[PDB]
């Protein structure tokens, strides 16, 4: 377990790929039989992600020309994906794909998503060289 | 002789088989349609092969 | 207080594979990934472009993009160009009508809503997906020529992203309902005569 | 040297629009025919030494 | 990208297509189907027998070899006519037929 | 005895069903089915205004990608003489004279790609890619999307655009001639095209057909001459036609017509009142104060626009021909703002008309090489 | 007759060849030409100041 | 003409290969497909009903020259092989027996035989 | 012949296929089966599809008197689909929850 | 409001046409009998008309009555600006049936076709009389302002 | 049209589309300071025909 050398411990991370893909999901196939789950998100659209992880946060739907306010006040994904979470399962495995009124997703915000894995196993995505590297993306924020 | 031998070579080993890019072989494909998987790669082989 | 919420996991997905049982289908998928061909269809408004995809401005064949013009032979379909009421009955056929390994996707952007055709018209269709699950969906009309690739990209990830126990998900059941009917039938009006 | 009509006929595979059935035919029957039996006709005669 | 160059593309083609799931269409069956290209693929593979390299590498003397290649090159119609058969829509009846 | 030709369509222009009786090899009736493609302007056309009906053109448009507008800008400034100027009526003419090119391309391409020239493919879009850069540079996105608004156009194009043909506008030209060379050679590329679908000018004109395809029947109605179109006959030119009709004279008036597009386009950039663009942009800085320029002439936009304007009873027809072929926008002149009624006349709706009538007696290939010359796509037909 | 055939035999093969032999030292210049078809998907085309994105 | 052993060998093992790779795919293969799987493709109109789809009456005529034509090539093989050996006899003899070929052809050709 | 409306979920079929394969695609085309979301977008326990099975004879027998054309296809799909719509806004039914794409036809769920 | 050339030089035949006035555009405009479209379809191309031309639908009002619409002109070698000739004829929901000029000249194979569905009225003289822009499936005649244009779940506000 | 430049222009496209209903476009995030093609680190551009010089 390569990658299990650096998400245990760390529960912070950004995975720095050559840009195609075609040689990390082996990384990920590899952590579904821990009690990681996956949760691909791409980032980009949501406001201040507290209340995107914590709190019921109305997302308003892609409105259809008309219907003045009209928000179906959208629930988060932590607590709910936990309730149907087993009791048996280590951690929260989310990637942050696009870590790279709405709120810029800076590395501030990386920080206050590098707490609910203190206070989910959470990893930025950036595509980088040709070689798969993996880099602490708390120390490169800020 | 070999002029002969050439120019029917193209045809015995089914050259060309479509004779364009988006023409199709003659109806929708060279009698192969259905066949989708190791068949094809079969029919693939035995061309190159001829 | 949620509403239609989602069901539960009933396995634990508990287990672990040896290497030597597991690398084989990894690489398998890699080539299944490494290898798609392109299922030719294009419409209208979202579609031209796909052309140039072949030429000195775009070239999606540099990958292996084998264009086949055929439903039982490819796995990758492009839904480009807006798609109608019509068109539909005989478009899903084709996703009826090849290998299991298809993961289809989407392209323009008045496929995945029918943004252009969305204020009065009894001909196009609400988005694609409520005619055939895809993954991916694709902006633009006409889409960005070089969206496509990335987003080919993108779900070039999700097949490396499968494993050994994964070949068993596409297995079928028959929900086949035993109803009849009492009506009379109608003659072939599509008469093909001039 | 059969890599060289390899190329030969990939070369031909861009210079030619292929004929019809209906073409075919005529080139393999009336066309290579005749001058694939003349040349065995003259080629007797050359071996005849 | 198929790595440095497409070395690799060649064997990655011919896995992809060695799953993929073969269908057996409904009219037709392994009667016929399975049948068909076993005769097409043995019709060019036996043909090696008798195709020398170089000096002294023959598989076989065979008196009778560039007329048993003559011979084995008029077996693959039989096959052809078969497997466009070994259906029962067009666009493989006739589209094997003018082959 | 009868299948389908594919609504997959192994074809250039899309979705064409064509259901079709089959004696073993050859044909005896041939029939399409259309309709599958229904844009149901003609529904939208009266519940919107005009600049958010703009964009909608080049949609349903997007082979053609200009023949679109000229007509759906006749209705809103021609119709209620809001005065073009001769330097903007220029403009469009380059735009004009360029779409010809923009046709030529996308059909003789795909022809090439249908007669059974295998190679040309991807050369055609390699010439192809420098209109790319034009189009994008110019007004929009990639079909130059809004270059029509009502009180002229859009903004007068950059100033590497106009004096810039010089690469392509020399290029194409030599280019030409390779076709007209490749065409006569290897006469396998002749035998197939030759003889096949012939037509006569007397049922040309009787069948209401239209474009180069009729021309090559010594009709030359070519509409570049019989309208004043934007004050546009300033120019000179050369009616390209033939004296045959079929296939092969449709190749031979499709490939004789684009030499007069750049030659259009020579009068233009040194004929336009303004000339190219870097001209005007450094002619207006030493008589900012007045002069012919900013006034009637060498003005992009009139009076102001907006999405309010009434209009009169006046329904006014153009036969506005395109090189596939004609198009007009019929329309009640209706009080109000939007008018009451909107229609459509596109070529590919008058062409398929003789189309289960050309394929007579014929093989598949025969219907192919017709089907690839005839020039027809989709979009245009349905609406 | 055959005369004329016995003539005419060697006449469409040499229009055969003349047409075949010329596209095919033609293409000879094509199919080793020198140039360069777009790159890789890290070369993407340039772009000048009028275009419409994300908004 | 010494030993064909490599022959056979060849023969069983070259036809063991396509019921291997057959065999090969069956196992790690889906057991799944029970769609509608009654329809062969390139007819997205969920065709079906046909017969009579011949045109035997012009290819037929191609089948039987040809038939007759081919019955030349093995008896010329004999003589193909024994020219030299033998003297020039056998010249003259496979001469009239081509050149009764070649006159069939001809009349073959002259009246419609070999058409479009 | 088979021209049924074979719209993702609603799968009306104008010709007797209930068997592994139908044999002919259509069995002459005299029992109009339907088969319910063969892609799983919806996990089905019997009792919940025991309503809409009820409610068939309510669409195929209630108000049928057209001849077969899809017309009546549509008369039918647009109540199936409304019918798993309220089925579903009431919470009785979720959606697939297996390792496909999980894409939401009616967006993600809601709070009420 | 006044006759025509067409009445200039048929009025000595004694079968007078509808003489109705100027069109709006800036031409003329006239009217033949609805159920006698087929005298003046064998008398125009007598005098040389083989050109159709705005081939399209209509209605009265919001709640009214259907019609349609023929233009006409010629093709020649030398020619200036070919008169202009308009029809207009109304018809009625019962009954809507006008002849056709498809077997008179052949430039409108499926000009009329498209109203054999588009409008609530159908027209004889032609062959294969069925819907072609709306799928076969469907019945109801659209594009009619009083129509009931279908309220169903994807026309209407749906959330 | 708009009083004071409010509505621009821009020009990337990684829409990784899982679903439809995640494009809630607000405020500044939408700046995200984009590709910047010249500011990024692995891209050498040379102008397209049009672009680039004559000949």
């Amino acid at each position: 377990g390569r990658w299990l050398d650096d998400v245990e411990k760390h529960k912070a991370l950004a995975i720095y790929p050559p840009h195609e893909g075609g040689y990390e999901g082996r990384y990920l196939n590899r952590l579904r039989y821990q009690g990681y789950y996956f949760l691909d998100l791409s980032a980009r659209g949501l406001g201040d992600p507290e209340s995107t992880l914590t709190k019921i946060h109305p997302v308003c739907p892609p409105s259809l020309g008309r219907q003045p306010v009209a928000r179906w006040y959208f629930p988060p994904e932590v607590d709910y994906r936990l309730s149907l979470l087993h009791p048996d399962a280590k951690g929260l495995i989310v990637w942050v794909y696009e870590a790279k009124r709405l709120q810029v997703l800076s590395k501030a915000e990386l920080q206050f998503l590098a707490m609910l894995p203190d206070l989910v196993r959470v990893i930025a995505e950036c595509g980088n060289w040709r070689k798969f590297i993996w880099k602490p993306l708390k120390q490169i924020s800020g | 002789g070999f002029l002969v031998f050439l120019i029917s070579s193209l045809a015995e080993c089914e050259r060309l088989p479509f004779d364009l890019p988006e023409a199709e072989e003659e109806l929708v494909a060279g009698y192969q349609t259905e066949y989708s998987g190791i068949k094809y790669g079969l029919f693939y082989l035995v061309s190159y092969l001829n | 207080t949620v509403m239609n919420l989602i069901e539960f996991p009933l396995l634990d997905q508990t287990s672990s594979n040896s290497v030597i049982s597991t690398t084989l289908n990894d690489l398998s998928n890699w080539s299944r990934l490494s290898s798609l061909w392109p299922l030719l269809y294009g419409t209208s408004c979202c579609f031209i472009e796909f052309a140039s995809l072949i030429g000195s401005r775009f070239d999606f064949d540099r990958y292996g993009l084998v264009p086949r013009s055929s439903p039982r032979q490819a796995d990758l379909i492009l839904t480009a160009g807006t798609v109608t009421m019509k068109m539909a009955p005989s478009l899903v056929r084709l996703y009826e009508q090849m290998p299991e390994p298809k993961y289809v996707i989407a392209m323009g952007a008045c496929t995945i809503t029918g943004g252009m055709f969305s204020t009065d018209s009894y001909s196009t269709v609400r988005g694609v997906d409520k005619l055939i699950p895809v993954d991916v969906y694709l902006p633009g009309c006409p889409p960005k020529p070089e969206a496509v690739i990335d987003a080919l990209t993108k779900l070039r990830k999700k097949i490396s992203r499968e494993i050994v126990e994964d070949r068993t998900l596409s297995q079928n059941k028959k929900r086949c309902f035993t109803t009849s009917h009492k009506l009379y039938v109608r003659r072939s009006t599509h008469t093909g005569t001039y | 040297k059969a890599y060289l009509f390899l190329f030969i006929s990939i070369t031909i595979r861009w210079t030619l629009p292929r004929m019809r059935m209906d073409q075919l035919l005529n080139l393999g029957w009336k066309f290579l025919l005749p001058i694939s039996l003349g040349n065995l006709l003259l080629t007797t005669s050359f071996q005849l030494v | 990208y198929a790595g440095p160059l497409g070395l690799l593309q060649a064997i990655a083609d011919g896995t992809k297509l060695l799953f993929k799931e073969d269908i057996l269409p409904s009219r037709g069956d392994i009667s016929l189907f399975s049948i068909g290209p076993s005769i097409a693929v043995i019709s060019v593979l036996l043909s090696f027998l008798v195709i020398p390299l170089g000096y002294h590498f023959v598989l076989a003397d065979l008196s009778i070899g560039v007329f048993l290649w003559i011979a084995i090159s008029s077996i693959a119609p039989i096959g052809l006519l078969m497997a466009g058969y070994s259906s029962n829509n067009k666009y493989s009846f006739l589209g094997g037929l003018r082959a | 005895m009868i299948v389908n030709m594919g609504p997959q369509h192994p074809s250039m222009h899309g979705v064409l069903r064509l259901i079709v009786t089959l004696d073993g090899e050859d044909v005896i009736d041939c029939e399409p089915i259309l309709g599958y493609l229904h844009r149901g302007m003609e529904k939208i056309a009266e519940n919107r205004t005009i600049i958010q009906y703009l964009p909608y053109v080049t949609r349903w448009d997007y082979l053609a990608t200009m023949f679109t507008e000229a007509i759906t800008v006749n209705a809103p400034e021609f119709l209620e003489n809001i005065q073009i100027p001769q330097r903007a009526s220029y403009i469009r003419v380059i735009m004009l004279e360029l779409s010809r090119i923009a046709s030529h391309l996308l059909w003789l391409g795909p022809f090439m790609a249908d007669l059974g020239a295998q190679t040309p493919f991807f050369y055609i879009f390699r010439e192809r890619e420098l209109i790319y850069d034009l189009f994008e540079a110019a007004t929009g996105m990639r079909m130059m999307h809004n270059y029509f608004r009502i009180g002229g156009v859009a903004a007068d194009l950059p100033y590497g655009w106009i004096d810039k043909c010089l690469d392509f506008c020399d290029y194409f030209l030599r280019g030409v001639v390779e076709y007209q060379q490749l065409i006569t050679q290897n006469p396998i590329f002749l035998e197939r095209v030759e003889g096949v679908g012939f037509i006569s000018g007397e049922e040309a004109v009787n069948w209401g057909l239209s474009g180069p395809m009729l021309r090559a029947s010594g009709i030359q109605w070519d509409l570049r001459k019989v309208d004043p179109y934007e004050s546009y006959n300033q120019f000179d030119w050369k009616v390209q036609w033939q004296k045959e009709g079929d296939s092969l004279a449709r190749y031979l008036v499709r490939v004789g017509e684009m030499s007069e597009s750049i030659k259009i386009i020579q009068q233009a950039i040194e004929k336009i009142p303004g000339g190219p663009y870097e001209n005007l942009e450094v002619r207006r800085f030493k008589k900012e104060k007045n002069s012919e320029w900013n006034d009637f002439e060498y003005k992009f936009l009139g009076k102001k626009p907006s999405p309010n304007f009434e209009l009169s009873r006046q329904e006014l027809y153009v036969r506005v021909e395109a090189p596939k072929g004609e198009l007009g926008i019929y329309l009640v002149g209706d009080d109000s703002l939007f008018p009451w009624r909107w229609k459509i006349r596109p070529p590919g709706f008058i062409n398929l008309q003789i189309l289960p009538q050309l394929v007579k007696k014929m093989k598949l290939a025969d219907i192919m090489t017709i089907l690839g010359s005839i020039d027809i796509i989709m979009g245009e037909v349905d609406r | 007759p055959m005369v004329t055939g016995f003539m005419s035999y060697g006449q469409q093969t040499i229009r055969a060849t003349r047409y075949i032999g010329q596209s095919f030292i033609t293409t000879l210049s094509h199919t080793n030409r020198l140039p360069i078809t777009i790159h890789y998907p890290y070369e993407k085309s340039i772009t000048p100041e009028r275009f419409r994105g994300r908004i | 003409l010494h030993e064909y052993d490599i022959f056979w060998t060849f023969l069983i093992i070259a036809s063991l290969i396509p019921i291997l790779a057959f065999s090969i795919s069956g196992l790690l293969a889906p057991v799944s497909e029970g769609p509608e799987k009654l329809s062969s493709y390139e007819s997205g109109i969920e065709p079906m009903g046909g017969a009579w789809v011949q045109f035997r009456i012009r290819y037929y005529m191609f089948a039987l020259v040809f038939v007759v034509f081919d019955v030349e090539t093995v008896f010329l093989y004999p003589w193909a092989m024994s020219f030299d050996v033998l003297g020039v006899s056998v010249f003259i003899e496979a001469l009239i027996f081509v050149l009764i070929l070649v006159v069939g052809l001809v009349y073959a050709w002259r009246k419609g035989a070999l058409e479009w | 012949q088979w021209l049924s409306c074979t719209t993702r979920h609603v799968r009306i079929y104008a010709a007797y296929i209930d068997p592994e394969t139908n044999a002919f695609d259509q069995t002459q085309t005299d029992k109009l089966t339907l088969m319910l979301d063969p892609t799983e977008e919806f996990v089905w326990t019997d009792e919940t599809c025991q309503m809409v099975y009820n409610e068939f004879q309510d669409l195929v027998d209630h108000y049928e008197g057209a001849p077969l054309s899809e017309y009546t296809l549509r008369l039918i799909g647009s109540d199936l689909e409304h019918y798993i719509r309220k089925l579903l806004y009431d919470g009785e039914i979720k959606y697939n929850m297996r390792s496909r794409v999980l894409n939401f036809s009616m967006g993600k769920p809601r709070v009420k | 409001m006044q006759q025509g050339w067409l009445s200039n030089w048929l009025v000595k035949h004694e079968v007078v046409h509808r003489s109705l006035g100027f069109d709006h555009r800036g031409i003329e405009t006239l009217q033949i009998k609805a159920g006698d479209w087929d005298s003046i379809a064998v008398i125009l191309y007598v005098y040389g008309y083989n050109y159709l031309r705005s081939q399209c639908a209509y209605d009265v009002a919001p709640g009214g009555s259907l019609a349609s619409v023929y233009h006409l002109t010629r093709i020649q070698y030398g020619i200036d600006n070919p008169e202009e000739v308009c029809i207009k004829v109304f018809a009625q929901k019962d009954n809507p049936r006008i002849p056709s000029v498809f077997w008179i000249w052949r430039s409108a194979d499926f000009q009329e076709r498209e109203s054999y569905d588009m409008v609530g009225i159908s027209y004889d003289n032609h062959p294969r009389l069925k819907r072609i822009l709306m799928p076969e499936s469907w019945i109801g005649w659209p594009l009619r302002k009083d129509y009931i244009t279908p309220n169903f779940y994807e026309i209407q506000d749906a959330h | 049209y708009c009083p004071t430049s409010c509505l621009s222009m821009t020009e990337e496209y990684e829409l990784s589309t899982y679903d439809r209903h995640e494009l809630n476009y607000n405020q500044i995030a939408l700046s995200r300071l984009p590709i910047s093609i010249m500011g990024d680190y692995t891209i050498q551009t040379i102008r397209n025909s049009s672009e680039s010089k004559i000949n």
